[PDB]
């Protein structure tokens, strides 16, 4: 681990992770509840640190894209966060794919996706690095 | 470590990364902030000559030619040659000037004042009517 400091003077602890997202290495992970709220999202987003918006919240596209819109208009301009699925929930993976697709499309400010509850497979990990336009893949290994 | 009720989200992760850097400048730079590196902008970092001139091929390499273009400084310069991403509004695209200067035959990038950021310019010059 490093110290580096950008020209305002910030100081960051210095990693590989730090280094990519150009913020602290120090992430809230998705949870059900606690960071379905998009104000909670917001808050910590707004406060300098990675979080995930838990999908295990949503039930459909529609109820997840008002939630990242209200994200998105809480969160300053080049500001980032990233979308928790759960790979054992086949009906969130089957709209959430799809939506996180089209809403990266649309370039929405979606860094990464982290999987909780299970890896995919090659072919579905290959599917989200290569269509999702994701920065980075978030995967939780038990 | 659960303990206080209502601390605000950012005391919480501030407190953390706060702590690392006060141990690791104790540890690793003699309780000395002067000795931390300075960078323009920390981040945009994948984990994997003042006058210049470069002629793209069909065989030139992308990646090769826009760490030419960008230079080893961290500066506009950089961001602009190696931001996947710019922002427009809260959106987040594609960054047009890679799209600009990617790499065909008969691209000609001119760098001047390579070294002094402030005076940089970057002038791409191609083939029109021969």
């Amino acid at each position: 681990p490093k110290l580096i400091k950008n020209k305002s003077g910030k100081i960051f602890v210095e990693t590989k992770f730090s280094k990519l997202i150009g913020r602290p290495p120090l992430l809230v992970p998705g949870m059900t509840p606690c960071t379905v709220s998009p104000d909670f999202v917001a808050a910590t987003t707004n406060a300098g640190y990675t979080i995930e918006l838990a999908g295990g919240g949503y039930f459909s596209a529609a109820g997840m894209t008002a939630a990242i819109d209200s994200v998105v208009s809480q969160i300053e301009k080049g500001s980032t966060f990233g979308i928790n699925l759960i790979y054992v929930n086949p009906f969130m993976l089957q709209w959430g794919i799809p939506l996180i697709k089209e809403l990266r499309s649309k370039g929405y400010p979606i860094q990464f996706l982290t999987i909780g509850a299970g890896v995919p497979s090659l072919e579905v990990a290959s599917e989200y690095i290569e269509t999702l336009g994701l920065k980075y893949l978030g995967l939780k290994p038990g | 470590f659960t303990k206080v009720i209502d601390e605000p989200i950012k005391s919480i992760m501030d407190g953390i990364h706060d702590g690392h850097i006060k141990k690791l400048l104790h540890q690793y730079y003699g309780d000395d902030e002067s000795k931390i590196p300075a960078v323009e902008y920390f981040g945009g970092e994948s984990p994997v000559e003042d006058s210049a001139v470069f002629k793209a091929t069909s065989s030139t390499d992308e990646e090769s030619w826009f760490k030419a273009l960008a230079g080893s400084e961290i500066n506009w310069r950089h961001a602009s040659f190696l931001c996947s991403f710019i922002t427009q509004d809260k959106m987040f695209v594609s960054n047009p000037i890679r799209k600009v200067f990617k790499p065909s035959q008969g691209m000609v990038v001119e760098i001047s004042n390579g070294n002094t950021s402030s005076k940089t310019v970057v002038t791409l010059s191609e083939p029109v009517q021969g």
